[PDB]
């Protein structure tokens, strides 16, 4: 709820408030923005509505069904880009958060050890936005694919279970009136120090999140950890893999080469079973033998997810020596521990770790 | 023990390097004492932590008060002046017992249960430690007295040697907040013939944040369970079965399907059943500004000849459906509406407590045989959704906004159908008018009625196309709990257009009105039967399903004189 | 604390007092009391009182705001900021403050002044807006509901002192209100020990108690401004109608100061206004319809006549209060008719 308020008509010449922003991102990384001069267009998103006349390739709209338009806006000097709409009043707002995305790449990535380079959409005007129209369960969890992006909204806050901020693990949601919200992308997490988070997003009152994205070059030179994989071809890669992709060879060939690296909802399946059994072992001195009625909303209820049978046969596939399949007189399957202690942490975090090692070994040999 | 030092520097290093700053910064914002932690969290850090908290929790939170208010201490300056003890709140426990597998070999450990609460104290008096006066010699002597017996008599002086009366000093004694609340096992996950259990909890450092009459999870250590963390957000719904709903949802108009699983025991007729349908997938609550809530739950009333069934069906619906108690009764009724303030003789107090669903469905067998009491009751938890206790000393208004199935008997048997519906019944027009529907069945004779009614009724007994039960009742709590269905105003003012002809037709031929509550009852019934349909918004033609629905109930409701109304409804029909 | 001023989220908070013995029995409860003290601890506060009691400009700006012939309408104009219509209902509600004409006649038996108004209708209105806006602007006012509310109650409770289980008395809104007026919601809402109370006191202004040692008879100058959605008769017949601090100082100088009267130039009009409206409702009552017309109502106009004449702080009255009396009476006995 504590977000901080500024003020616009003072800012304007641009010499008391960098220091303070950059200040104020290390605790709180969703900025609003108000009172701008945007009063009489932005009540004017009234005109592209329907179109409905070309196919995706991975340009202008993608069309899923009467519900969704996605117009994945390409940029159009740069190689292998060429999109243009109509979208006249869509280009006057684009001109101005354009223009307020500049204003505060200016005033926030000189703090970082690059002030010239994550701002390259000055001279090859690369931008790939993400005017999603919802006209007339949701899609996945949905972070900014530039590295900074301002999107007029209704409410654009939500919060998986993980460690950011507001890291109480719900999904927790205010209010905002006629204002901006700023979110920054990961690659601006990895360029500052540690100091930026994710949000996730879904259909809001104000349904069209027109994403302006700054969206870095094609040959942007990132450091050491990302030096062979380039800021274009791993965000397309993450813009053509999370909605479902239909149209042509290329994304159907990137989904069914990088879907089966789902094993992270699987093997932190792993991080979290042995504890539940062993606190079965240290209360139950009936030789803890299981039942799966009761293991099973065990870990539904410690993981949100589904869980059934279907990921303790991957985890039976994928590690047999650790667990037994043995079937009892009643017909049901029954899982116990080798260990002859109840537990050690440093056994139980090699055994995490030999867990990872073989799921990796299996990814790497499945592709 | 000194093994506790390397406990405590483990989780000293723990808490800074996972969100526990963030953790920490609101709880001395908010000058608050409670911290939490989740249990998947460090137990992915060390099990071996886990396993001390499953185990021995009372000795393992002696090492996690110490270690936050050091947290707090060198995060924040002088914390100690205001606030002496911090502290933690253990939630997301994954092994959730039930009542009636609390058990000896639980004991000194952790458990997560799910219960209702009743007769809820707040900061009401408990003995830790005593004195006692010896009034032969007038000596003074204390020992320790905690939360379970009822005292330990002291009967032995220490020079007197007698056995003289001993009188109770706590003018110098102990400290204690107490606040126990009568937990019970919800009825709508207790097995059939068993009874529901019920223990006393002990809340500490959590007062009045609960609402007595809802379902609520409490994480605790047992020992008379003394709870940790209380949450009052709560065979339920997975993945693999969510699609399936939709896909069979989107299929063949499932609204009579359901209506035909209702009822498996015998035909019947789909008035009771459409209602009794209607009347458990209920409608959606909606408020302008914080202000005008209307009631989201449709009270139905069943009315007929005693030989036919009214009781069986009733009891297969709450069986059928969620947090639904068929409390019935006449003569035993006792406390009207199940809240209550009332004195209790354990400790000698006031209490208040809301007896058993405020989500769920209360079911009335035998509507006109009450006192006033539970009639009073029943009517203001009929003219709002909820109870007011303004008594002993608390003031609390809890939630009564349960749906109300009431089955009755006219007076005399018959139905008499030359006389209208409030002559019949002896109750009046406004405890009527809180009904929407009035589902009202008659006498009938021909060899075809004897060919199907009888033949059903010895198929049913004789052993042992439709949706199956589990599958209906899986979907009720599914679509109960995720969508909320609301109208668009685009072509909805047509219903205004056809209520002002069913208005005006009333006062010339009938005796009886329709008023503004039809139209929230027609409107209600529309978005039930949208939210059976599983659709975004309710459509054109639910409308015509409902106002069908209030024409055979209002209709039906009078005389035999009102016939030119059978076919002057023909036109809509 | 004031009730008038008291945020809407959380009930009044109180204070506990230490009185010593020359200014014992000098306050009675229920009053305006500005007390001084010391603010000492027993950890818990307490005072330890040590002294009791309880602008020209503002009389000036009164006086200024009272030679405005257009102040009536002002007034009107400004007690309904949000409401629409019903200006009969707001200039009944203003002038049913002080009442009418108190006279201490020779014979002992005296008149009363006060009268009695009732709210009516369908939920929303300002019906229980208004009545914050007159608990706040009064000089003696108290809000209460029907059957008393939540840890406090309008009728004389009665309860356990919680030391050896005592039995004694809780003041509501009734002895508290002593000389002004009392304002309740939720008038259907009642229960049968205190509605033969408010049945008396609501006609003779006495409330009489009797129990176990206590009996008394408790003064009640208490008007009545009930709002509500056997009792047609107590609705009908025991009811007469079905800046801030300068207007407040005004009304306590014009309360305590003037006593009026009335001129038989003015009252010839009431007079023949009675026996129209005698001979015009007898056609009505004559044919059966059964509902009225009384000598009370006439002194309840009175009493309305004393209030608008008074508001002006003048001791004698004219046709210019009399013509605005009998257009205020006329809307109560159409809403007594239909």
């Amino acid at each position: 709820l504590r977000v901080p308020v500024i003020d616009l008509n003072r800012v304007s010449d641009e010499e008391q408030l960098l220091p303070v922003v950059r200040a104020i991102l290390l605790q709180h990384d969703t900025f609003l923005l108000k009172n701008y001069a945007n009063k009489a267009v932005l009540d004017a998103l009234l005109a592209g509505l329907t179109t409905k006349d070309l196919p995706d390739t991975s340009q202008g709209f993608d069309a899923n069904f009467v519900w969704l338009e996605q117009y994945i806006f390409d940029t159009d000097p740069q190689l292998r880009f060429d999109r243009k709409c109509r979208n006249e009043s869509l280009c006057s707002i684009y001109s101005r958060l354009f223009k307020l995305g500049l204003f505060f790449a200016q005033l926030c990535v000189k703090s970082v050890v690059s002030s010239a380079e994550l701002q390259d959409c000055i001279s090859t005007s690369h931008y790939a936005t993400k005017l999603t129209r919802y006209f007339n369960r949701d899609y996945v969890t949905f972070l900014p694919t530039g590295v900074l992006t301002i999107f007029p909204c209704a409410k654009a806050i939500r919060y998986k279970p993980s460690t950011m901020a507001t890291t109480d693990n719900s999904w927790v949601s205010i209010d905002e009136p006629d204002c901006l919200l700023f979110h920054t992308g990961t690659l601006l997490a990895r360029w500052s120090q540690g100091m930026h988070t994710t949000s996730p997003l879904q259909i809001d009152p104000r349904a069209n999140i027109v994403s302006l994205t700054i969206w870095p070059p094609l040959t942007t030179p990132i450091s050491s950890k990302g030096e062979g994989t380039i800021a274009n071809h791993l965000l397309e890669q993450q813009i053509k893999a999370f909605p479902k992709v239909a149209q042509q060879y290329y994304p159907r060939e990137l989904s069914i080469l990088r879907l089966q690296d789902a094993m992270k909802f699987v093997k932190e399946l792993f991080t979290v079973c042995e504890t539940v059994l062993s606190l079965n072992a240290l209360s139950r001195s009936t030789g803890v033998p299981p039942e799966l009625h009761v293991l099973l909303p065990q870990i539904s209820s410690m993981m949100k997810r589904k869980i059934v049978q279907d990921d303790i046969l991957k985890l039976l596939t994928i590690w047999s020596d650790a667990y037994v399949v043995e079937l009892n007189s009643r017909g049901e399957l029954t899982m116990n521990l080798p260990k002859r202690d109840n537990l050690t942490t440093l056994t139980n975090k090699s055994r995490t770790l030999a867990f990872v090692e073989r799921a990796e070994s299996w990814y790497q040999q499945v592709i | 023990p000194n093994v506790s030092r390397t406990i405590a520097r483990e989780l000293k290093s723990f808490l800074l390097e996972y969100v526990y700053g963030a953790r920490i910064r609101t709880l001395g914002e908010m000058n608050s004492e409670s911290l939490e932690v989740n249990y998947r969290h460090l137990a992915e850090s060390k099990a071996i932590l886990a396993l001390f908290l499953a185990k021995c929790p009372e000795e393992m939170l002696k090492i996690f008060d110490l270690v936050a208010m050091e947290a707090t201490e060198l995060h924040y300056p002088d914390y100690a002046r205001i606030h002496s003890e911090i502290h933690v709140r253990i939630s997301d426990f994954p092994t959730i017992y039930s009542l009636r597998e609390l058990r000896e070999s639980n004991l000194s450990s952790l458990v997560r249960v799910t219960g209702v609460v009743t007769r809820r104290t707040g900061v009401f008096p408990q003995l830790k430690y005593v004195k006692f006066n010896c009034l032969k010699c007038g000596s003074i002597l204390g020992p320790f007295f905690q939360d379970s017996n009822e005292e330990i008599r002291i009967s032995f002086c220490t020079n007197c040697k007698s056995k003289g009366p001993f009188r109770v000093n706590g003018e110098k004694t102990v400290y204690r907040n107490y606040q126990r609340v009568t937990l019970q096992e919800a009825p709508g996950t207790v097995p059939p013939g068993r009874l529901p259990r019920h223990r006393e909890v002990i809340l500490l450092a959590l007062v009045d944040v609960s609402k007595p009459g809802e379902e609520v999870e409490v994480t605790g250590i047992y020992k008379i369970i003394e709870a940790n963390s209380i949450k009052r957000r709560e065979f339920s719904w997975t993945e693999e079965e969510e699609r399936e709903f939709r896909k069979i949802s989107r299929d063949r108009g499932i609204i009579d399907k359901i209506i035909s699983s209702m009822a498996p025991s015998i035909y019947g007729h789909r008035d009771i059943k459409t209602a009794v349908a209607c009347s458990l997938f209920g409608g959606v609550p909606k408020n302008v500004n914080g202000k005008h809530s209307i009631r989201g739950d449709i009270n139905v009333l069943l009315l007929g000849d005693p030989g036919t069934a009214k009781s069986q069906i009733l009891k297969y619906v709450e069986k059928t459906a969620h947090r639904a108690v068929f409390a019935t009764g006449q003569g035993a009724s006792a406390v009207g509406l199940t809240a209550s303030v009332r004195k209790d003789p354990i400790t000698k107090e006031w209490t208040l407590e809301g007896g058993a669903a405020d989500k769920g469905v209360c079911l009335i067998d035998e509507f006109d045989k009450m006192n006033d009491q539970d009639r009073t009751s029943i009517h203001e938890a009929m003219e709002q959704q909820s109870i007011s206790i303004s008594k002993a000393g608390i003031v609390t208004t809890l939630q009564a906004r349960c749906s109300i199935i009431a089955a009755a008997n006219p007076n005399g048997g018959r139905y008499n159908s030359t006389l209208p519906l409030a002559q019949n019944v002896s109750l009046t027009e406004p405890i009527l008018s809180r009904f929407d529907i009035l589902c009202v069945v008659r006498d009938l004779v021909d060899e075809e009625a004897d060919e199907r009614l009888a033949t059903f009724v010895v198929d049913s007994h004789v052993r042992s196309s439709p949706i199956p039960q589990e599958l209906l009742m899986k979907y009720i709590h599914y679509a109960r709990t995720k969508i909320y269905p609301k109208l668009h105003q685009m072509d909805m003012d047509k219903v205004s257009r056809v209520y002002a002809d069913l208005r005006r037709e009333s006062i010339s031929t009938g005796s009886f009105p329709i008023t503004v509550r039809h139209l929230e009852s027609i409107l209600r019934i529309a978005e039930s039967f949208a939210k059976m349909r599983l659709s975004e918004f309710v459509s054109s033609y639910d409308l015509d399903r409902a106002i069908k629905v209030v024409v055979d109930s209002f209709v039906d409701a009078q005389k035999v004189s009102v016939r030119r109304q059978l076919r002057r409804s023909f036109a809509i029909y | 604390e004031i009730p008038e001023l008291v945020p809407v989220g959380e009930m009044p908070r109180n204070l506990t007092m230490t009185c010593d013995r020359y200014l014992t029995n000098k306050v009675i409860p229920g009053t305006r009391v500005t007390i001084v003290g010391i603010y000492s601890i027993y950890r818990t506060p307490y005072i330890k009182i040590l002294g009791i009691q309880s602008t020209e400009e503002e009389e000036e700006e009164f006086l200024q705001l009272s030679r405005n012939p257009k102040l009536y309408e002002i007034l009107t104009n400004s007690i309904a900021p949000s409401i629409f219509g019903n200006e009969d209902i707001k200039k009944a509600i203003v002038c049913l403050l002080m009442g009418g004409s108190k006279k201490i006649l020779p014979d002992g038996m005296r008149l009363r002044g006060d009268i009695n108004v009732l709210l009516l209708g369908d939920p929303g209105t300002a019906k229980s807006q208004l009545l914050k806006f007159v608990e706040k602007v009064s000089p003696i006012a108290v809000y209460t509901s029907g059957k008393g509310s939540s840890a406090a109650g309008l009728t004389a409770s009665v309860q356990r002192d919680p030391m050896t289980r005592e039995f004694y008395l809780e003041g509501g809104a009734m002895v508290l209100a002593d000389g002004g007026v009392v304002c309740i919601d939720e008038f259907d809402k009642m229960r049968d020990e205190d509605r033969v109370a408010i049945h008396e006191a609501m006609e003779q202004q006495t409330i009489s108690i009797a129990k176990a040692g206590i009996t008394t008879v408790l003064n009640s100058r208490t008007s009545v401004l009930a709002a509500a959605n056997d009792f047609q008769t107590t609705i009908l017949s025991r009811f007469d109608m079905i800046s801030i601090e300068k207007m407040k100082r005004y009304i306590t100088y014009c309360r305590l100061k003037c006593a009026p009267r009335l001129s038989p130039q003015a009252a010839e009009k009431l007079s023949s206004n009675f026996v129209t409206i005698r001979k015009q409702l007898l056609i009505n009552e004559l044919e059966s319809t059964e509902r009225p017309i009384t000598i009370r109502q006439l002194e309840a106009i009175i009493r309305i006549t004393e209030s608008l004449a008074k508001l002006e702080l003048s001791p004698i009255a004219q046709e210019r209060h009399v013509d605005e009396a009998i257009r205020l009476f006329q809307a109560s006995t159409m809403d007594a008719a239909s």
